[PDB]
Order: structure tokens, then C-alpha cells, then sequence
RNA sequence: CGAUGUCGGCUCAUCACAUCCUGGGGCUGAAGUAGGUCCCAAGGGUAUGGCUGUUCGCCAUUUAAAGUGGUACGCGAGCUGGGUUUAGAACGUCGUGAGACAGUUCGGUCCCUAUCUGCCGUGGGCGCUGGAGAACUGAGGGGGGCUGCUCCUAGUACGAGAGGACCGGAGUGGACGCAUCACUGGUGUUCGGGUUGUCAUGCCAAUGGCACUGCCCGGUAGCUAAAUGCGGAAGAGAUAAGUGCUGAAAGCAUCUAAGCACGAAACUUGCCCCGAGAUGAGUUCUCCCUGACCCUUUAAGGGUCCUGAAGGAACGUUGAAGACGACGACGUUGAUAGGCCGGGUGUGUAAGCGCAGCGAUGCGUUGAGCUAACCGGUACUAAUGAACCGUGAGGCUUAACCU
RNA sequence: AAUUCCUUGUCGGGUAAGUUCCGACCUGCACGAAUGGCGUAAUGAUGGCCAGGCUGUCUCCACCCGAGACUCAGUGAAAU
RNA sequence: ACACAGGUGGUCAGGUAGAGAAUACCAAGGCGCUUGAGAGAACUCGGGUGAAGGAACUAGGCAAAAUGGUGCCGUAACUUC
RNA sequence: AGGACCGAACCGACUAAUGUUGAAAAAUUAGCGGAUGACUUGUGGCUGGGGGUGAAAGGCCAAUCAAACCGGGAGAUAGCU
């Protein structure tokens, strides 16, 4: 939701916790809702996987403690953050499985491939 | 006042079951996608605010795919059609805040008045 | 914080021009027993406006 | 075209059928009352002067009263006038004000905000305050400079001090009418409207519309 | 700043607000009519009137909260026995402020408040 | 030199245009897309971090853009005190030494109650020509003036392909601002509950005091952003650079000499706010006062008797109004505040009794007691009847009408 | 390097990014052996760097509790 | 200098909880600090609590927040053992 | 046993804030270091100014120290104000 805001990883290849260290768009944009397309490093990463720890990359966020809020009035809320990663030149998914809820409110261009490997939406 | 809630009276639910926080509440939700639209369930330990009067709030608490999900929900809203007392449970508390942090502690049952 | 020079009495007494005290300009008689209080008062003799409210 | 003035109720959700929850402002208004007039002859300016209320009539003056006495009478809590341009109306009092409203989409509210008072800088603009903590003698949420040196030599006439906020009207602009009823007595807009409740509010169709 | 807020903070804190209203209900209720400061005795009546209409109905769990608040068992019994079968008949408005001149050592405006059925 | 505080940072700005973006144009070795260069334009906008005391600079990642310069290299009676520049101590170098260095390193007191101007907000007096209550006109003055991405037009024009528009529409964002509390939340030492140590209320029970509100758990009204609505345009007039029509001096040509016609976020308006002390003191509507004398220079008044009007004020009950004034509601023809009653809300099954259990404790009564600033009513209490201020028809000259 | 002017020397580590830190090389402007050289467990309100926990330091401030400021009555200074 | 938030040697030493002369409430005893009364602005002083993030602040984690007892389990490089 | 460990009285004075015409001519608050010793303290005595004393800072010698205070040479001298 901010700089140096430490999330965690919904997906499989990208891993472990990422900090992200930049906004994207806007001139001077605080804050990252769930919809909104961050830029991370990769702070702690397992062994196997595509990524390694210190790499530069895109992610779309997924889940938020502050939540999304819905047109009739509610809000759905998590506990812990989380981030999908993206690849830098073309914000498609690294990874193939998605863990976790993903909400709703990312419908939109390749945030729907997403929703199609999210467990629940 | 006088004039505020008249609007109300006629926009609150009369179907609205009878809950108190510590139940394992179920609610069916409208979903839409593109034209056609379809029920979503959703069943979890509530805590709710007691009405304020057409504004009201019950905010229910799952653990789906090991993240903790919690949604409030307006209880006299359109998009919520459907909602049922499934568990009845016990609790001294009002708000199950501190209780929603521990993961896998459950509110127990009580037969009567809960 | 401090005068660079020094204020006349002129411009000292047009400062104090507005803090002048006010008469109250109205004593109610009161209604039972002929005493001259201030409004919404105990007259000191005991009374309010109807009857002897304290003894003292 | 004339805008009907009414008295801020409270504020209210109207959920749609859809669930959209949009939120209302509840703008009680009476009948208003056409008091007066104003034509290019008597005055060079276009307009009718309105009242609405009813007043207990021993507060009323005698000047307020033969005011109300001329031209249809009735005693209200006050006085207002919106000009006109294009049409024509009479000096007795209309029968339903809101059904003018009725067809119009997008309004213009008007009216005064709440008194916030002595108010200082961060609150009265969207000043930073200073540092909280490494050093800072007394000055975390003072004004800084409030000025440039010796080659002004003085403070310019703009510069954002403390001081009263509230108080004033404020115009609320484009805002979307959500329904009307005569027989309710009532016209509701979404969102937020200046004003304490139970304070007066002058409502226009929208001039941006 | 303060809008729709209630209750005067008399330049103090509130463990001795609460001791202040604490004994000057005592007092007001014991000698039936005391000398107070305005604001003193308008906060007082907000604190005596709501502990004698407590006092109209009589029970254990009654006379067990007006010892908890007022804290001294003779002015519950005077209450409970004789100040509010007194007031049966009446709906409210159990006191009465007389303002009288400015006390000699600050300029305080002094009011007595005094029960609207008196003993004496 | 009987003292004008020194780099940088924080807070707050204001100006110039030699313009970074956005706006308009000329040429292009401008196909398009994207540039290059030059003219016009100052209305708004013009990053966040790593390092370093740094200005600067490099670097990461953004952005439409991360402008250049003045203002005591803006701002220390606004802040900091890292750098510099006191006294201690040390290194390298110099000197026999005391000591020294734009070298280097660790540590090192930053005062002021605002008189005047200047701004930011609020009153008191007087004026405006009889005196009052309101509602306005607008000479002026301020605020606002930013813009990304996607989709259609359109894979059209252009282009061998690759690629990829002009114009015009439609959505959805980023910073900024105004308002507000219906929602999401914060606070809510004035509401409820749990609990530790101790002291008291004669002791059990139940409570109160104190330990930061003893520690916590929630939370009403109000204030509030992180929440939610809206907003910087549409469109006119006159233009800058430019592009022109007609047309001579100069039979041709020529945007100009005459006449005419377009053209930008700049100018004047359009939007929001103040505003007749606008001494040039404005307009409209309503209300109220039309009695006796006396003396005196009679460029005119002064005094006495009678009468005090409309209305204002003072006092009280007060307010989502407020530092104090002020502004607004009410004063017994009364809902202005407190109490009362009813609801709501918030805690979460009070107390008392009985049952079960050895006991801690549980169960029934019972969603029970308590409930704030909330909402709807209700004269129970305080808003006393007087009393105060303001008068008695409102100058002269001239012009039109009536008589 | 508490000693390096050139100098933010060059390479490696840490960070998305490191004029400081750490390990190296040696071109030591201008280390060096009781004016002591190099190392060193324990110790330090010692200097420089990093990580975890934690948070109003901060993004970005919001409310609340008290003492002044504000008003009233009394006494009543100061630099200039 | 002052009816001044400073300095001043020795003695005694009750309870509950506690290792204690710490600390919390209290006995014996002594005080309420020689201006008060209102209202509840900005701003300052001392505190309390904060959605999301967690040092992005800064010269610097300065200040705050955190941590803390008793018993048991367990405990690394290095070392002058 | 220990110039051993934790920690009150006691001695000290690293940090920040408040005060800076102060409550105080060096302090208050919240932390901080030592706390059986090269400790801390009461009463008295000794060292006297080119002198003393100094776990050494130009430190201290009565709110004064790279030369105390008080009186005298003394109306030092002042090409300076």
C-alpha cells in the first residue's frame, strides 16, 4: 500500500516476502489500492523458484488489511497483504498457482488470467 | 427525528433473523458478472454491531484458504438476500476483536438464549 | 520586543478610551418589599421577587 | 432560474434496486412564498423576493409586518430573493415548490458552513506542522516564515494566517438530485451539503448545467 | 472545538469533579438549602435531581446505587425516607437557584440552590 | 567594527522569462509515429529514496514534467545546529620549542513577555442629513485556472513492410481544493464491563477511594481522515506568434497604406467568496413620531412643562455561534436550558433470592441492570413587571407638477 | 589508516540504489618499533556500519486529559 | 537578597503484598503547598490512545514505543580458561 | 575471596525536553553511571599569591584566576575615544 511496505506472495514462482519500493502512475501517489500495479524487490526468496532475492519487477497487489470497499457500503478486509507477481516487460504472472483469496475488483485485462488461477474470488 | 426514518421505515428488511455475536452466521450474497448474476455463500463467526437502524453492520470471519477473511455486510442491503443462524454460540463479549486474532479457537455452543 | 521609541500620552489615553466601566442603569424595585436589587437577584433583605426565599 | 430554499435535516442512505447505496441529503422545504416583486422599472434587476417559515408572531416587528401584510401574507422566519431571467411570476405565494425541482437533474446548494472558529494553521490550511522531535523549541505546529527579508520588508496581503474558519457560505455545485415528493415535503440530493442541520439552505438549478 | 458537548469542567479534573459533586449533593440534600458558585450549583442539580428520583422507588439494588454514588448511608436514608415521598406528586424540577451578589474575595457569581420542598 | 548572525536542511513563500510539462505557430534533410530548431505565451503544474553536513553530483525507480534565475547566495526576535569558527584531546606534516595547518578525527550553552509598520481574524465610535427593521445593485478585491491512461473514430489516413495518426467524442485515474459525518474507521479520562494490590464503608455480600483513566476490553454524541460527495470546464469579446481576403503607392507583386477575416491554458468575461467608509457613503419595501410656552445676538438657537413612538439595548435561559466582543434561538402570548417520561444506543444476563456442586464456580429469574452529549414529547425548575436608550413631523437654493 | 592531497583510488560484500561500513591490493603527498609496532578475551553513558522487535520519528496528522494563554475581581514588575 | 521547586550531619523504622529502607495503599502523626472565579480558541508545556505502512524521518532510531519477575529446559564465534 | 554482578539510601552528572527579564546567578522531570571501595561523609587542623594545591583541565584557592582580594605608590600612563 506504500513505500517500503514489506508484502507477502499469493503466487508460487514469485516467493517469500516482497518490499515494494514504488507506487505506479500518478505524480506523487501515496497509496496502492488492490487493483493498482506496484514495483517490488524481492527481499527473501526460496531456492527453487524462477526468482532470486534482489531483482527489480512488477506485482499487482491482491489483498490488503484496509480492504476494498464495495458500492452498497461493506468492505472486505484481510489479515496480511499480499502481492501476485508480474514480469516487468509485459505484467503477465510468473507464476502458475495462486494461493489465497483474491477479490473481486480485478476484472480487468490480465488481472481476469489471474482470477482464473485464484481459489476463490 | 420525525421526518428521518420514515425514509428508513419503508427501506429496512422485516426478514432479518435474529442473531447475537459468537454465532457461526451463513450469508447468501448477489453476485453479478455480466448480465446473469448468482448467489455466494458465505459462512463465518460473526461480530456484529447491534443496529443502528437502516445503517447496520455484521461483520463475519472466515479462514478460507489459510488467510483470514473479514467482511462486513449492510444487514438491510439488496446485494445480501439470505441470512442464517446455522451454530448458536456463546460468548460475554460484544465485539469478538480479541478473539479474532487467535488462530483455530473456536466460540463454543450454548443451547439456550444465544 | 522592546520601544523603539517612546508612546505619547495622546496615543496612551486613545488606547485607554475604550476601557471605560459601564452603569447598569436599571434597578428593579421589588414587587413584595420596596428594596432596589439588580435583575434576576436576592434583593439581601431575604427576598426574590415573590416572598422571603431565605431567611437570612 | 429561481431556486427554492429549504432547512438541512440529516443524512440518509437510499439503497437502489441494484445496491448501489448512494447517500442523501434530506432538504426539508416548505412552501416558499413570493413576498415581493422586482421588475426593471421600480429597480433595474429582475427578481422575487421569498419567504419561508412561520414565525411566532411576537417576534416579528411591525416593519417585517407590513412587509408580510403587503402582497399575500404570510409570517416566515426570514427573507431571501433569487433572481430571474427568463420567466414571469406572481407576488402571491406558490402552492408547491418542490415539483420546479422535480424535472431538474443536477443542483446548486448553498449555504453556510459550521463554525470551526479561531482555527489555527494546519487546520485552516493544509499547512505541514515542523518536526516532531530532533530539537524543536516550540515551534511544531507555529506558523514559519512569514516573510522574505528586507527587500519586501513586509507581509504580503495573501499570507495564510491563523484565524477563523467557518461561518461562511459555501457552494456545493453540480450535485445530482436523487428524487422529490411533494407529499413528504422533502428534496434529496446525494453526498454532503454545507451546513449545520437545522440550518437554511439555498438550493438553484445548477449553472454549470 | 466543543459542539453538542455537555458538562462544565470547573477548571478541574474529574476524580475531583466527581469528589466536589460527591459531597455537594451531601451537603444540599442534608441542609436542604446551600451557598455554591452558579456553575457549581447548575452541575449540582444535574448530579441531585437524577439521585432523588432514584430515591422515588425504594429497593435494596436502589439504595446499594446511591450509596455507590453519594458514598454516605445518613444522606441515603434521608433521601430514601423523606426526600422523594416528598416529590411522589412531582415530575422533575426538585430545585431551585436564587442568584444573589459577588462573593467578596473574587468576583464569583453566588447562587444558593435549594430543594423546591424544604424541611425547614 | 559604541555588532547588519555564517553553509545546508525543515516550515512558508513571492517575482522575472532567458519555458521542463501542458496551449498555439513557421521551417524541416517534417511520409506516419517520433524528433530537430525558432517565434508567441508566466494560467496552473514541476518526484521519492541510497550515499554525503553538503549546494552540487552520481545511482535506483517514477513522471506530463521532475525548468533557469532574483528576493541579506529569500526566510535563525520561525525551527535545527550536521558543516564552519572558541576553550579539551589525537594523528600526519612543519618548528629546537611555545605552538601551527583552507589537512584529518571524537566532544562542545542558539536568549527576548511585540511598542510602530506589515499581514491574519473580530469588535467599539462616528458618518452617510428625521428616526428604525430587512432585502439587494455592484465600483472594486480575492479564490480557481494542473493533467495521465484506456476505448471508439481506426488498424482508417500515411506507409514496400515494420509500424501507426490529425480532428472529435466517451469513460476511468494521480496530485490540489471546498464541504460533510450516511458509510469504513480513529479519539471518545463524562457510558458499560473484566481484573491486580491495598484502604474504608461494623463483618458476608455489594460498593467507593488510590495506584497514569491502576491496567485493559468495547463504545454514544461531537471533532476527524484513511472515509464520502463536488470542483476547477462549456461558451462569449479583444488579441500574441501565425495564416489570410480584397487592394493600391510601384499597370506586376504584396496580409496593409484604406477596408475586411480567423487565431492560445495569456487579457476582459463566464464559476465561487467578500463587498456602498464605493466620503462618489447607492436602490427598493415596510414601520413610527405631526403638543403648550418663555427669553435672546434674533447668519439662529437655549431653557421649562407634558409625552416617549417604531425600534434598540440591558438582564436572564442558551446555541452544531464564540478567546472577549460579535452572530443566532428563547423569555411564561413559553419548548431557551436543566430535570422527568418514552424510545434509541453502548456494554453484556445488574442486584436480590433460589437450585446444583465439597469448593472455586455454574443455572434460573433474564438480553437483565446501568446508560453521555442522541431522538420524540412534557412547564416540574430557572427565564420577574417594571426600569434604561431613542422623541414631538425632520435645513437652504433652484427646476417641473398641483393649487 | 584517528595518518591518503589526488580520492567518492580500484576490486569484492552488504542495498533497488552506499562519498559512510567491512575485506582486499599497495602508487605510504606525509605508518613504524617504549616519542613504542602489530594483535588481543573482558570492559566502556566511547566513535562508525548492519539486522530483528517496536513504535506519531515519518507518510499525515486526528481526538482526548490536565497547567498557562482568553474573560472577571485583587496586587502588580521588566529590558527599551 | 526572598515566607526561594536548590544544599544540610546523626537517631527511630508499625501493617498488607514484597528479597527489600524499592514500590502500591495505609496506622501514629502532619499537611492541602498565601490569589481565586469563569469559559473550555489558536499556540506552548506534561501526558493518553490511534486505521494502513513500519525509520520511508533525520546529521544520527534524537525522542517515544518496546523489553523486564521466579522456577525449569536451553545457550554460539572467541578466550588470558 | 573480589578496585566481582543486579539494585535503594549515598556520591555522580551521559542524553533529551522545560526554563533562559527562572521556582533556581547551573536547576526540575523522564531515563543514566558507581554502589565494600583508588568509596562517601561529619568535626577540627595545615599549605597563602610568580605562592599553594592539582589521577594535569590553565583546573581550584569564598558566585573572581595564563596569577586572589583589600589598602596604598595613584590623579600610573593613554601619540586613542
Amino acid at each position: 500500500i506504500q513505500e517500503q511496505t514489506m508484502l507477502n506472495v499469493a503466487d508460487n514462482s514469485g516467493a517469500r516476502r516482497v518490499m515494494c519500493i514504488k507506487v505506479l502512475g500518478g505524480s506523487h501517489r501515496r497509496y496502492a489500492g488492490v487493483g493498482d500495479i506496484i514495483k517490488i524487490t524481492i527481499k527473501e526468496a526460496i531456492p527453487r523458484g524462477k526468482v532470486k532475492k534482489g531483482d527489480v519487477l512488477k506485482a499487482v497487489v491482491v489483498r490488503t488489511k484496509k480492504g476494498v470497499r464495495r458500492p452498497d457500503g461493506s468492505v472486505i478486509r484481510f489479515d496480511g497483504n499480499a502481492c501476485v507477481l508480474l514480469n516487468n516487460n509485459s505484467e503477465q504472472p510468473i507464476g502458475t498457482r495462486i494461493f489465497g483469496p483474491v477479490t473481486r475488483e480485478l476484472r480487468s485485462e490480465k488481472f481476469m488470467k489471474i482470477i482464473s488461477l485464484a481459489p476463490e474470488v | 427525528s420525525n421526518i428521518i426514518k420514515q425514509l428508513e421505515q419503508e427501506q429496512m428488511k422485516q426478514d432479518v433473523p435474529s442473531f447475537r455475536p459468537g454465532d457461526t452466521v451463513e450469508v447468501k450474497v448477489w453476485v453479478v458478472e455480466g448480465s446473469k448474476k448468482r448467489l455466494q455463500a458465505f459462512e463465518g463467526v460473526v461480530i456484529a454491531i447491534r443496529n443502528r437502524g437502516l445503517h447496520s453492520a455484521f461483520t463475519v470471519r472466515k479462514i478460507s484458504n489459510g488467510e483470514g477473511v473479514e467482511r462486513v455486510f449492510q444487514t438491510h442491503s439488496p446485494v445480501v438476500d439470505s441470512i442464517s443462524v446455522k451454530r448458536r454460540g456463546a460468548v460475554r463479549k460484544a465485539k469478538l476483536y480479541y478473539l479474532r486474532e487467535r488462530t483455530g479457537k473456536a466460540a463454543r455452543i450454548k443451547e439456550r438464549l444465544n | 520586543a522592546v520601544q523603539q521609541n517612546k508612546p505619547t500620552r495622546s496615543k496612551r489615553g486613545m488606547r485607554r478610551s475604550h476601557d471605560a466601566l459601564t452603569a447598569v442603569t436599571s434597578l428593579s424595585v421589588d414587587k413584595t418589599s420596596g428594596e432596589k436589587h439588580l435583575r434576576h437577584h436576592i434583593t439581601a433583605d431575604g427576598y426574590y421577587r415573590g416572598r422571603k426565599v431565605i431567611a437570612k | 432560474m429561481i431556486g427554492l430554499v429549504g432547512k438541512k435535516v440529516g443524512m440518509t442512505r437510499i439503497f437502489t434496486e441494484d445496491g448501489v447505496s448512494i447517500p442523501v441529503t434530506v432538504i426539508e422545504v416548505e412552501a416558499n412564498r413570493v413576498t415581493q416583486v422586482k421588475d426593471l422599472a421600480n429597480d433595474g434587476y429582475r427578481a422575487i423576493q421569498v419567504t419561508t417559515g412561520a414565525k411566532k408572531a411576537n417576534r416579528v416587528t411591525k416593519p417585517e409586518a407590513g412587509h408580510f401584510a403587503k402582497a399575500g401574507v404570510e409570517a416566515g422566519r426570514g427573507l431571501w430573493e433569487f433572481r430571474l431571467a427568463e420567466g414571469e411570476e406572481f407576488t402571491v405565494g406558490q402552492s408547491i415548490s418542490v415539483e420546479l425541482f422535480a424535472d431538474v437533474k443536477k443542483v446548486d446548494v448553498t449555504g453556510t458552513s459550521k463554525g470551526k472558529g479561531f482555527a489555527g494553521t494546519v487546520k485552516r490550511w493544509n499547512f505541514r506542522t515542523q518536526d516532531a522531535t530532533h530539537g524543536n523549541s516550540l515551534s511544531h505546529r507555529v506558523p514559519g516564515s512569514i516573510g522574505q527579508n528586507q527587500t519586501p520588508g513586509k507581509v504580503f496581503k495573501g499570507k495564510k494566517m491563523a484565524g477563523q474558519m467557518g461561518n461562511e457560505r459555501v457552494t456545493v455545485q453540480s450535485l445530482d438530485v436523487v428524487r422529490v415528493d411533494a407529499e413528504r415535503n422533502l428534496l434529496l440530493v446525494k453526498g454532503a451539503v454545507p451546513g449545520a442541520t437545522g440550518s437554511d439552505l439555498i438550493v438553484k438549478p445548477a449553472v454549470k448545467a | 472545538m466543543r459542539h453538542r458537548k455537555s458538562g462544565r469542567q470547573l477548571n478541574r479534573n474529574s476524580s475531583h469533579r466527581q469528589a466536589m459533586f460527591r459531597n455537594m449533593a451531601g451537603s444540599l440534600v442534608r441542609h436542604e438549602i446551600i451557598k455554591t458558585t452558579l456553575p457549581k450549583a447548575k452541575e449540582l442539580r444535574r448530579v441531585v435531581e437524577p439521585l432523588i428520583t432514584l430515591a422515588k422507588t425504594d429497593s435494596v439494588a436502589n439504595r446499594r446505587l446511591a450509596f455507590a454514588r453519594t458514598r454516605d448511608n445518613e444522606i441515603v436514608a434521608k433521601l430514601f425516607n423523606e426526600l422523594g415521598p416528598r416529590f411522589a406528586s412531582r415530575a422533575g424540577g426538585y430545585t431551585r437557584i436564587l442568584k444573589c451578589g459577588f462573593r467578596a474575595g473574587d468576583n464569583a457569581p453566588m447562587a444558593y440552590i435549594e430543594l423546591v420542598d424544604r424541611s425547614e
